[PDB]
């Protein structure tokens, strides 16, 4: 799938930059963009001058609705555009000095002249609209006769025209020449050929035309006989007299009696057709084409709601059986057996056919385009053609398609245009698979739609415009290729129709600027193939591959279009012709400037050279050495790819796959130890109105008993936190113990049997299916109980520890009668103790606490309830136990929590209404199995010895030993962070849509429609002409068209019916014959260097040269070779969310080991806080760590390559990679919390895309504390290089370490990681006063400055990001795609920050939610708009300024706004691309003007970006719709769209495991789906 | 391509009658004036379960002639026509072109 690309409609373009010129196309599309391209190249010489910008048309003031010129130019490019409505006043204040482009009325122009209000010295470019017409050339005609023309040509504009494609204009040939001739005097311009046809005809070669005539049919008896019907059904209906007012007669109904249509027209089209068909083509073509008409009018039957429509119609069905019947009947008396029915099939086929099948004959890689100007006679042809290849042996290998130009109307019926478009998809898609050959087309694939290369081209219809018959001659482009016409004595005039086309192609390309190589040249090219050496990069190896001077045009055109970009950008070399005159000889010399995207920029120039052909081989030549020469061609001559380029090697090192690489992987799927006081003072006790116990307050400090950690390790300062358990709010503290105490071995084993009777049954943590030992290397962790001293210190309590030694099976039994005669009472020993009632299910007690002292409670007291009398009674009936003594007040119990994690030191307060007060595991069940309340017997509740206050102190505290296993590796993750770093330390909605839609539609107006005008002007209008005379030169093609004639009756084209040193003398005329027999020698081929000696041998011996500007080269060209014209065409900041707030380097201890552990929290255990908190801000600032990096080391590479960098390197198998090197996994836990199963103090398995979620997540650690830098030592620690590499040896410095210090080699070398070098602008001076372009480019940009509110210091990085791919009149810097590249991360991880810093603190799901709906490349456009990135931004491609324009309008007639942007973000959870991603370009340029400080972005970014995050943010999207996503292993299904009646509603559907199918309606797919999605919330509650 | 299978059903539904009527259409010369048209058509709409429905225009021509048609109620319908002198003639023409029109469709 390879051809030979040009820069077509951009030809048009530099030749409407250097000299007057006049276009010819045929969309008033390509007009526009031309001319806007224009009026902004133009319009920086217009600025620094002062001048004014004008655009001269006709179609203005139609419209109070904006014109489309006005539209496009206005809010597209640069420029601020006035458009002059008919009946304004035409204000004369600011509109041509504050306003550049004015589109106005000749008339218009011609007051603003005639008043002296504007200089022609202050008027840059005129463009006239549609200079074709006459009527045009009446009004211009005057105003250069009064204006235009006495102006001298030091004082005159720039004049370009557009006109109808003049190569089909309407007008005999006398009147072509003599409009060409009167335009280009007039208009003081040249006329230019180039359109598509053009481009098609000049490269890529004619095919052999020829004329076929066809014999006429030789009518038999079916032939006659269904003439005979056909013609009775004609006179029976014309002998109709058809009157509305003769059968209706309805008086009434005057608006009806010309709305009900004839009953005749359908039936006349029906019967004419067959007529037609009958008389060339034949009777089996009209039975095949009166079965179809069969099949669309019994369709005709059904709609018909009249009477005698009905009937005729009826008729006309009746006549297409007949006519089946006939041939049906005529075409089976031959088809009898052993008999073929193709020779009845030719036979009644008329000679056209058959002459035809010869032409199909003749071409045993076919490609046949077929033209046809009706398509039931596509549909016939096709219909002949599947006939014949499903029967005929001979033209068995034909697989055919077709297609119609009837799109139907869509303000009527779109679904059926639908599949007209999907028919034609289809068959397209069939075709370019190179496994399928013949088309039958129809005039939809004239003009805009593209084909590709096909040999033989049959136009049926004899042509009647020229751009049919040329467009056929250019979908003939594979030579040899035949252009072929059918026709069946009007072979005259058809030939003399061949001929006018002829003289009209010979005026077209004789009016062009570039010109293709005669068949000479070709021959001068085959001659001298091998007289110069092929230049090979290897040219040592034999079979390497080689670039003569014959294949470098080739090389070169493919090296410019594999290069990728978008596809409304066409990029291509661009070559011009310099004519030398030296020593008698003419010499054509051409230059070759490769595109802007291309790092070689500087022009190539080649040498002089006898011929064109020979002199283009040799400068794409010279272009394929010095490509190859800097690297942008390989070894192999390809060019280079995004998957074949390789960067330099040592980063290289994270791409090598891992042994755990080598469920796919990376995608989703005696010592006086440390002593502290662990003080737990209330600070705020529960209020009561949230004591919904009433119950009384139990502070923590109350008691003097408290508790100690001693440790063998470190304890690090944390500050101070809040247990909010029932109690209250309890700050915790680390008192600093002023003691440290030796070791004592019984002491410490009363320690332990302590530890054992606490975390097995007072707070119950070591469960069994268990093994433990509290005695190891790996921590040495006692928590001990003290009693505080009357005068404040708090000494230790061994007397409890050996109590509870003595005492660690406190366990009530089965306590006899006696003992409770015998238990006295005293409310000291229940005062604050723990009450154990004994009396039933002792194998699992439950602890019951004091709360009240009642002496007005008894078991002789009432029981509350009417089921017993006493507490005695109810509990003798109810278990049949007896209470020894009632005497005795009762106890007022209250029930533990059932729940251990009650400390969460933010709130749980606040989280208590969350879970019924620990949920009760036990309460709600021991209250239902005890009805009334729990007021129990001091007899039957004995003592735990374990008091009160101590184990309210004992229950804020606890479930520490799994997490003294979990932090130790998040402090060790800083002991080796702070080892390699240097810094730290070792020590309504129906009605919106109605309008909308409305809006859209009828505010687009210029929608594909205007291909479609287009398409309804390209056959049929081809017109306007100005004059004939009768000069000789009229009568000269009187004998040229005559002589064209005899060509055509000369050429076979109508047919009847029936000494290599005499090469290198000829290569060099000018090089003397001495030098070159010397230059030769043993040396048979002499490389290109030899010429280039002989070059600078000549130009030493005469030093004066002549120059010349023509062609289709470019005086864009410019500077580094032209520009100054010398001859040398021989060789050469707020602290408030800052981001550089950057706490001191030295002095910090780094990461403190909290949001270590934070981000060591998998979140399938999802303790509270999971480590997708800061996940998002990893990847998101992973990305602005690597970029950066791949920015500044490859500075000069197009940055698709660095993209497939960027892909392969933030990739979460990359990091997955990075992390199993750095093994963070085993760091990282994925286990419940359960002390039964997974909990081991002293196998979590994990997905692979969650350990990449893992190793980013460590670097939000690093990322507040440090700022932003230190991380990148992180990631300097985490093997991707992300700093400039700094290889030295010992510094030995002694007032710190150096920041970024590594560790010591075993040959003692220093790693030092600087930061990023301040970079070198792209200024690459090729040019001498580039700084002089640099300044006069960006006219305007003043506003640029003070409406995104920065100011820049250098601009290069700024004209950088305004260069678009296709931008090549710029020549210092590159394309705006780097700018993109380093655009886009530092954008994502400015705003994935802010949204992660924001108050509100957003849920990890709702940031992965809010990345994706906060910010994508729609509301980048949308606010590109608002700021006016639309009038500032720089391109020169074609199809994307229309495209763009489209989008404008949409933000135009709405207004900038938000509405429709957000809304479209609502179903984005886009028409352009550009104008979206220029936003990030110019924030790339704010990166590296501003080196490297995102503080300077944010603050500039802060003031216009405000009021749209606000509003995204007061939009709420927090939504369980995310659970409703999720909750789905089978559960949450959701069906494709499926459109409704109407069409502007879609209903969705989900399917909901084991519970069922909801549906929900909308006005697209995605607010159906929101709808489904809500619909199946509210069944599913 | 539903009438495809419409067209051809049609063409088999009427060549699959048992009528002599039809043979002796089909052997006589049929610009002979000796039968009994209009009649005969009467005879085959009662014999093959249809109406033959005669309707005249309300239009005479530019030259005075009267104009009949004939609806043949056949699925799909059958449409005939004749101009004649007298609505007589104009439906007897009529009834003879529901004649040939059956015997180009009897044909078999």
């Amino acid at each position: 799938t390879v051809f030979t690309p040009r820069d077509f409609q951009v030809e048009l373009l530099a030749t409407a930059y250097e000299r007057n010129t006049i276009i010819c196309l045929g969309h008033r599309s390509s007009k526009e963009f031309i001319a806007l391209k224009l009026l902004q190249e133009l319009s920086r010489r217009a600025r620094r001058h002062g001048r004014v910008s004008v655009y001269l048309s006709c179609e203005v003031g139609t419209s109070t609705e904006p014109c489309s010129i006005y539209t496009m130019l206005t809010h597209l490019t640069d420029l601020r555009v006035w458009q002059e409505q008919p009946d304004m006043q035409i204000p004369f204040d600011h509109c041509w000095t504050d306003y550049h482009v004015s589109i106005l009325r000749p008339e218009g122009f011609l007051y603003l002249l005639e008043t002296r209000e504007l200089l022609l010295s202050r008027v840059e470019l005129i463009v006239l609209e549609d200079c074709h017409d006459s009527a045009v050339y009446q009004r211009i005609r005057p105003l250069f006769e009064n204006h235009i023309m006495p102006a001298p040509p030091a004082d005159r504009p720039r004049i370009l025209g557009l006109a109808g494609p003049l190569h089909s204009a309407g007008c005999e040939l006398q009147q072509l020449s003599a409009m060409l001739a009167t335009l280009e005097q007039s208009v003081l311009c040249q006329i230019e050929s180039a359109s598509d046809i053009v481009t098609v005809l000049r490269y890529c070669s004619r095919p052999h035309e020829y004329i076929v005539q066809c014999a006429p049919f030789e009518m038999d008896e079916l032939s006659l006989v269904l003439a005979d019907v056909l013609n009775t059904h004609k006179s029976f209906l014309l002998d109709h007299r058809y009157d509305p007012y003769e059968i209706y007669g309805t008086d009434q109904f005057m608006d009806e009696l010309k709305d009900i249509p004839d009953p005749k027209v359908d039936p006349l089209n029906v019967i004419n057709s067959l007529l037609v068909v009958l008389h060339e083509m034949g009777p089996w073509c009209t039975q095949r084409a009166a079965h179809h008409f069969y099949q669309c009018n019994e369709k005709l039957k059904v709609k018909t709601p009249h009477e005698r429509h009905y009937l005729l119609y009826c008729l006309v069905s009746t006549a297409l059986i007949q006519l089946y019947s006939l041939c049906e009947h005529a075409f089976h008396r031959h088809l009898g057996s052993g008999s073929d029915s193709r020779q009845t099939i030719e036979r009644y086929s008329s000679p056209k056919v058959r002459r035809l099948l010869q032409t199909l004959r003749c071409f045993k890689t076919l490609c046949a385009l077929i033209y046809c100007n009706q398509n039931h006679t596509a549909r016939v042809l096709f219909e002949l053609l599947a006939e014949i290849s499903r029967r005929d042996p001979d033209l068995k290998f034909l697989r055919c398609q077709y297609t119609t130009d009837r799109v139907a109307d869509p303000t009527t019926e779109p679904k059926e245009a639908e599949l007209e478009h999907r028919r034609q998809e289809e068959v397209l898609k069939r075709f370019r698979m190179h496994d399928c050959n013949v088309l039958i087309g129809t005039s939809v694939l004239e003009e805009g739609i593209d084909v590709p290369k096909c040999n033989l081209v049959v136009r049926w219809d004899p042509p009647t415009t020229y751009r049919s018959y040329v467009q056929c001659k250019g979908r003939a482009r594979a030579a040899p290729a035949y252009h072929v016409i059918l026709v069946a004595s009007t072979t005259k005039d058809l030939v003399h129709q061949m001929a006018q086309y002829r003289e009209i192609e010979q005026m077209l390309l004789s009016k062009c600027a570039n010109t293709e190589p005669p068949e000479q040249e070709q021959c001068e090219a085959e001659r001298f193939s091998a007289c110069l050496a092929a230049y090979r990069p290897k040219p040592h190896l034999l079979t390497g591959a080689s670039v003569d001077l014959g294949s470098a045009i080739a090389l070169v055109n493919k090296y410019c279009a594999r290069l990728p970009s978008d596809t409304f950008t066409k990029l291509t070399a661009l070559w011009r012709c310099t004519r030398n005159e030296r020593a008698g000889v003419t010499l054509f010399q051409y230059t070759l400037r490769l595109p802007i995207n291309s790092p070689l920029k500087h022009d190539i120039v080649g040498l002089p050279m006898p011929t064109q052909t020979l002199a283009r081989r040799l400068a794409a030549l010279q272009a394929c050495v010095e490509l190859h020469r800097i690297g942008e061609l390989d070894d192999q001559l390809q060019p280079i790819g995004k998957e074949g380029f390789r960067a330099l090697e040592p980063d290289w090192e994270c791409f090598e796959l891992e042994p755990e690489d080598e469920p796919r992987p990376g995608t989703t799927k005696g010592a006086p130890c440390y002593l502290y006081f662990i003080q737990l003072t209330l600070q705020c006790p529960i209020p009561e109105e949230q004591n919904t116990r009433g119950r009384k307050i139990y502070p923590p400090e109350d008691a003097q008993q408290g508790f100690g950690i001693l440790t063998t390790k470190r304890i690090p300062k944390l500050s101070a936190f809040s247990i909010f358990t029932r109690s209250g709010e309890v700050k915790v503290s680390l008192e600093l113990a002023k003691e440290r105490v030796i070791l004592t071995s019984e002491q410490i084993v009363c320690i332990n049997g302590f530890l054992n009777y606490t975390f097995t049954n007072v707070l119950r943590l070591q469960k069994f299916l268990m093994l433990f030992d509290p005695d190891s290397t790996e921590n040495c962790v006692f928590i001990v109980p003290t009693v505080k001293a009357p005068a404040g210190g708090k000494h230790i309590d061994w007397q409890f520890l050996e109590l509870i030694q003595a005492n660690g099976n406190t366990m009530p039994r089965a306590v006899p009668d006696e003992e409770r005669q015998a238990q006295p009472f005293d409310p000291q020993r229940f005062q604050d103790a723990v009450v154990m009632p004994w009396y039933r299910n002792q194998d699992q007690p439950q602890y019951f606490y004091v709360a009240e002292i009642c002496p007005h409670l008894s078991p002789l007291s009432c029981f509350p309830g009417d089921n017993y009398r006493t507490f005695k009674h109810y509990y003798l009936v109810k278990y049949g136990l007896t209470i020894q003594n009632t005497s005795q007040p009762l106890l007022d119990v209250d029930h533990t929590s059932a729940r251990l994690n009650f400390l969460t030191p933010r709130y749980v307060n606040r989280k208590g209404v969350a879970l019924p007060t620990s949920s009760e595991e036990t309460k709600r069940a021991k209250r239902e199995n005890l009805e009334q309340k729990q007021i129990l017997v001091p007899e039957l509740c004995t003592v735990h010895p374990f008091p009160a206050s101590l184990w309210r102190t004992a229950v804020c505290l606890p479930c520490i030993l799994y997490r003294i296993n979990g932090l130790l590796l998040a402090d060790d993750i800083r002991k080796q962070v702070s080892a390699d770093l240097g810094l730290g330390r070792q020590q309504t909605a129906q009605e919106v849509e109605k309008r909308q839609k409305q809006l859209s539609i009828i505010q687009a107006t210029n929608a594909n429609e205007r291909q479609y005008q287009q398409t309804k002007n390209l056959l049929i209008g081809f017109n306007f002409k100005h004059e004939d005379q009768k000069e000789p030169a009229t009568i000269r093609y009187e004998e040229s068209i005559a002589k064209l004639k005899t060509e055509i009756e000369s050429g076979g084209m109508l047919v009847p019916h029936d000494s290599m040193m005499e090469l290198l003398k000829q290569l060099l005329p000018y090089v003397n014959e001495d030098v070159l027999a010397k230059k030769l020698g043993d040396r048979r081929e002499l490389l290109l260097s030899d010429l280039v000696e002989l070059n600078a041998d000549w130009v030493a011996r005469h030093e004066q040269e002549t120059y010349n500007v023509m062609g289709c080269g470019d005086s864009f060209d410019n500077y580094n070779d032209h520009h100054r014209l010398n001859l040398d065409e021989k060789q050469l900041l707020p602290a408030g969310f800052s981001f550089d707030r950057q706490p001191d380097l030295v002095g910090h201890p780094g990461p403190s080991p909290s949001i270590i552990l934070q981000a060591l929290t998998m979140s399938n255990a999802n303790d509270g806080i999971n480590l997708e908190r800061l996940e998002t801000i990893g990847d998101s600032f992973l990305k602005y760590a690597i970029t950066t990096y791949l920015y500044i080391t490859y500075e000069n590479v197009h940055e698709g390559k660095l993209s497939h960098l960027r892909s392969k390197q933030v990739a979460n198998l990359n990091l997955y990679r990075l992390g199993r090197r750095k093994r963070l996994g085993e760091y990282m836990i994925a286990t419940k919390f359960e002390p039964h199963d997974n909990w081991l103090p002293p196998q979590h398995s994990i997905p692979d895309k969650s350990i990449a979620d893992c190793v980013e997540a460590l670097i939000g650690a690093y990322l507040i504390e440090c700022g932003p830098r230190g991380a990148l030592l992180f990631m300097a620690w985490l093997g991707v290089r992300v700093l400039p590499i700094t290889r030295q040896l010992d510094g030995g410095n002694q007032e710190q370490r150096i920041p970024g210090s590594t560790k010591p080699n075993a040959e003692n070398v220093v790693t030092v990681y600087g930061a990023w070098p301040t970079p070198r602008s792209p200024l690459l001076h090729f040019a001498p006063n580039a700084t002089e372009e640099l300044d006069q480019l960006l006219s305007g940009f003043e506003e640029f400055e003070e409406s995104l509110g920065y100011k820049f210091r250098d601009r290069s990085y700024l004209l950088q990001a305004m260069t678009h791919a296709s931008y090549t009149p710029n020549r210092l810097t590159d394309c705006y795609q780097r700018l993109e590249f380093l655009g886009d991360a530092v954008l994502d991880y400015l705003i994935t920050r802010h949204l992660y810093e924001d108050p509100r603190q957003h849920s990890p799901g709702a940031l992965t939610d809010l990345r994706s709906a906060l910010v994508n490349n729609t509301i980048f456009a949308s606010l590109a708009v608002r700021h006016g990135f639309h009038k500032f931004f720089r391109h020169l491609s074609p199809g994307l300024n229309d495209v763009i324009d489209r989008f404008v309008r949409i933000q135009q007639e709405n207004g900038h706004c938000i509405s429709e942007e957000y809304y479209l973000l609502s179903e984005e959870e886009e028409v352009p691309k550009a104008l979206g991603d220029v936003f990030e370009s110019i924030a790339g340029a704010i990166f590296l003007d501003s080196n490297m400080s995102l503080d300077v972005v944010w603050h500039v970014y802060s003031n216009m970006m405000s009021p749209e995050i606000e509003q995204f943010s007061n939009s709420v999207p927090k939504s369980p719709i995310r659970e409703l996503l999720e909750l789905e292993p089978e559960t949450a299904k959701f069906g494709k769209p499926e459109k409704l009646a109407d069409g502007r509603r879609v209903r969705v559907t989900v399917d909901v495991f084991c519970k069922g199918t909801f549906r929900g309606i909308g006005r697209n797919y995605r607010i159906a789906k929101c709808t489904a999605a809500k619909c199946a919330l509210r069944q599913l509650k | 391509t539903q009438h495809s299978n419409k067209v051809s059903q049609f063409h088999k539904t009427l060549k699959n009658a048992t009528g002599k009527k039809l043979l002796k259409l089909q052997k006589t010369c049929l610009k002979n004036n000796k039968i009994d048209y209009i009649k005969l058509l009467g005879e085959i709409a009662t014999e093959n379960q249809f109406e033959v429905t005669y309707v005249d225009i309300e239009e005479k021509t530019f030259s005075g002639q009267f104009q009949c048609l004939v609806q043949l109620s056949t699925l799909p319908v059958g449409v005939c026509h004749g101009s004649g002198p007298t609505a007589a003639d104009a439906q007897r023409h009529a009834a003879q072109n529901a004649l040939e029109y059956l015997k180009i469709m009897t044909k078999k």
